[PDB]
Order: C-alpha cells, then sequence, then structure tokens
C-alpha cells in the first residue's frame, strides 16, 4: 500500500506518507512517564501539558537516539496517534542523523521489524534527502536543527563521510542564549514553559546580519531595528541588536562559550576535505536545511562568509528553499514514492534470514 | 547488479517533479 516517512528529529519528528507535499504530522520529540505513586506514557504535546505529574525526556537530544524504551514510545504514537495506521501494514522511511554509528542503525531495524512488524523498511540520512528534495545527488548540505546542525558533502548520491562535520548547536542552543540576555535584561525566562515564549520570540523577531559589526552600530546609534513583543503577562519587551545578535552564534559560537568553528567555517572546511575534483560542485550546490537555516539574511550572510574563504575564481552559490523546514521529510516522501526505489527496501524476509546488520 | 537500481533512481531524483505530490491537510 503506500509507504511511512518518519523524519526522527532532535526536537521535531516530522511524520507523513510518501507522496505527499508535507508531513502529516509534526510533534515534539518528547516522551513524559508518570513521575509518583511508582497511561504510563505521553508523547509530544500531551506530554508537555501534563509536565506537572510526569518526568520528561529526550530521546534524540543531539541527533542520535540514545534511549530505546523511549524511542519505542514515538514510534509508536507517529505511527498509532498521529498517523492512526498498523506499522505491519505500511514500509516504513527512518531518517537518521549525519555520522549515526552502525550498531544503533542496527537497533532502530530491530525495533521496526520485532517491534513493530513492518513489511519492510529503510534508513536514509537526513542531509542527503534534503539534498534530493532540491533535485541534486550532488552538492553540499547545512543542516542546522534543533539539538545538533551538520556540513555533509555528496557526491552522485553519496555522502562523505570523512568530510562530514559536526558542529554541536542549533536552534535550541539559540533560543537558550537569547533566554539569557533576556533574563539578564530584568524578565524571568527559567521554566522550560518559559523558554517557549523566547523560542517564539526567536523565531518571530530574530534574523542575521550581512556585517555584524556595521548592524551593531547602527543598533547603537539609531533605533530602527527595534521591534516589540508583547509576552504572555501584558509585558511588552521590545528588542534591538539581540534581534541579530542571538543568530550571530551560528557564525561565532564563542558568543556561547564554545571555540569551535563557525557554520561557514564548518562548511568551507568540509569542501577542503573532499576530492578537489568536485569542491565545483560542492561550491555551486551549497544547500541549507533545517528550521535553523530560515532566519532572514542567513543565505546572504553565508554567501559573503564562504565567497571570502574560498578562491576568488570560485562561484559560490547558496540554495535555501523555502519549505527548509521540512526538507529532510520531503526528500523522503520523494525517494519513498519513486517507482525503482522499491527494490531499496529492507524487507522482513530479508531481515528473518540475515540478521539487522542487513542494513547498512 | 544493483549500482543500475541505484544508477536509475539517482536519475529519477534529478527529474522528479515536486509537485505531483498529494498536498497534505
Ligand atoms: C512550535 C514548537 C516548535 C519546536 O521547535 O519544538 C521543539 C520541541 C520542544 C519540546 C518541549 C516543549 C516544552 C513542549 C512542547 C512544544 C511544542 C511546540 C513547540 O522543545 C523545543 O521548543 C526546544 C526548546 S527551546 C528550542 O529552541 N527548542 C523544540
Ligand atoms: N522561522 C524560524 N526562524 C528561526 N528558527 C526556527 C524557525 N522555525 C523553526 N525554527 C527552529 O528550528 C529548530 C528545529 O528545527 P528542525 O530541523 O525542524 O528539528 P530537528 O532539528 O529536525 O528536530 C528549533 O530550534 C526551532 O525553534
Ligand atoms: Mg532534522
Amino acid at each position: 500500500t503506500t509507504a511511512l516517512v518518519c523524519d526522527n528529529g532532535s526536537g521535531l519528528v516530522k511524520a507523513g506518507f510518501a507522496g505527499d507535499d508535507a508531513p502529516r504530522a509534526v510533534f515534539p520529540s518528547i516522551v513524559g512517564r508518570p513521575r509518583h505513586q511508582g497511561k504510563d506514557s505521553y508523547v509530544g504535546d500531551e506530554a508537555q501539558s501534563k509536565r506537572g505529574i510526569l518526568t520528561l525526556k529526550y530521546p534524540i537530544e543531539h541527533g542520535i537516539i540514545t534511549n530505546w524504551d523511549d524511542m519505542e514510545k514515538i514510534w509508536h504514537h507517529t505511527f498509532y496517534n498521529e498517523l492512526r495506521v498498523a506499522p505491519e501494514e505500511h514500509p516504513t522511511l527512518l531518517t537518521e542523523a549525519p555520522l549515526n554509528p552502525k550498531a544503533n542503525r542496527e537497533k532502530m531495524t530491530q525495533i521496526m521489524f520485532e517491534t513493530f512488524n513492518v513489511p519492510a523498511m529503510y534508513v536514509a540520512i537526513q542531509a542527503v534527502l534534503s539534498l534530493y528534495a532540491s533535485g541534486r545527488t550532488t552538492g553540499i548540505v547545512l543542516d542546522s536543527g534543533d539539538g545538533v546542525t551538520h556540513n555533509v558533502p555528496i557526491y552522485e548520491g553519496y555522502a562523505l563521510p570523512h568530510a562530514i562535520m559536526r558542529l554541536d548547536l542549533a536552534g535550541r542552543d539559540l533560543t537558550d542564549y537569547l533566554m539569557k540576555i533576556l533574563t539578564e535584561r530584568g524578565y524571568s525566562f527559567v521554566t522550560t514553559a518559559e523558554r517557549e515564549i523566547v523560542r517564539d520570540i526567536k523565531e518571530k523577531l530574530c534574523y542575521v546580519a550581512l556585517d555584524f559589526e556595521n548592524e551593531m552600530a547602527t543598533a547603537a546609534s539609531s533605533s530602527s531595528l527595534e521591534k516589540s513583543y508583547e509576552l504572555p503577562d501584558g509585558q511588552v519587551i521590545t528588542i534591538g541588536n539581540e534581534r541579530f545578535r542571538c543568530p550571530e552564534t551560528l557564525f561565532q559560537p564563542s558568543f556561547i562559550g564554545m571555540e569551535s568553528a563557525g557554520i561557514h567555517e564548518t562548511t568551507y572546511n568540509s569542501i577542503m576535505k573532499c576530492d578537489i575534483d568536485i569542491r565545483k560542485d560542492l561550491y555551486a550546490n551549497n544547500v541549507m536545511s533545517g528550521g535553523t537555516t530560515m532566519y532572514p539574511g542567513i543565505a546572504d550572510r553565508m554567501q559573503k562568509e564562504i565567497t571570502a574563504l574560498a578562491p576568488s575564481t570560485m562561484k559560490i552559490k547558496i540554495i535555501a528553499p523555502p519549505e527548509r523546514k521540512y526538507s529532510v521529510w520531503i526528500g523522503g516522501s520523494i525517494l519513498a514514492s519513486l517507482s525503482t526505489f522499491q527494490q531499496m527496501w529492507i524487507t522482513k524476509q530479508e531481515y528473518d534470514e540475515a540478521g539487522p546488520s542487513i542494513v547498512h | 547488479d544493483l549500482p543500475k537500481v541505484a544508477e536509475n533512481l539517482k536519475s529519477q531524483l534529478e527529474g522528479f517533479n515536486q509537485d505531483k505530490l498529494k498536498n497534505a491537510s
């Protein structure tokens, strides 16, 4: 029948069916369990509503699944509650973060077949699905989500693992950063509940500056960059340089006390780590994906930082599709919908015969 | 034997008209 596509995000799970232009369900990648009197599980929004009597967990904190009991809860919810289907009836395409350990990929496969009894299954790299979504098989993706951000160079459809760059900094950290400066200005943002207020402020008012210093000076000598936000308690916090200082972190991690390279540098390094005979293709196809790549000005800023690092001859092109927030999912949707892809679904017959290592 | 599958798959991805994709919602 129809294939299922589940993008297991570190912050949000995007789920739906292959052939759709968008994910039917997108919910918080969280699982809550009864806290006292030692049902007995809640996923997504529900888990959040009832935080008061549950202990929440993040099974995919930084892109990698670290808790299998919890993950079984996400997938159960996805299937039966969100999509409302019997997993045994549909082949399932699952996405995984770049550099996911083999044993991890094998346990995901073990669960799908033994726990959810799916007829067929497949595991693809998120970044690669995003490139696919843009109509390319070669290119270099910059995927910045909630818990982690990756640089993934891809040639003829295959990711180049040795050149993959990882930055443990994404949207979640951008929110924690803005939350910090805001609490310092006097507005109390502490609880996770409250943090959701800041996150929303982030998404609606933050942007990337083409030149941090020029922008910084404008904010200091004018009020033309000021925007206002009404808090749920009625207060009207207004912000200026924190509007672009927050995202600036992606380019300068030191704002968060990290000595790691910024996203423009990690992209350059990832390129330079690749066969010199394909660097032009990468440079010409830098595709951005993920919710943290939605900031206004991020594309222009990348184009500037990269042209400055690469050789003057080089043609630098940054691709940032409007559906950026769902490129991965859409990549899987397109893939798992193809005709020629059907010979790719690891089947239970194959799994029952060779084992979990059949996935590689 | 299977590279032809991948090969053809790569072709199907490069020529895929993103529409023809059921409008979710
Ligand atoms: C519309 C929305 C989008 C989103 O990205 O949610 C994800 C998931 C969410 C789960 C925890 C919260 C309390 C419970 C329910 C949230 C529901 C909807 C929030 O934790 C994030 O907020 C974190 C915190 S601060 C940040 O930058 N990411 C990202
Ligand atoms: N319009 C926006 N501007 C800035 N950030 C956004 C926007 N929309 C979503 N985000 C952020 O993107 C992050 C997670 O994106 P996503 O790639 O979907 O998650 P995974 O990382 O896949 O769960 C969050 O930190 C969220 O706040
Ligand atoms: Mg993701």
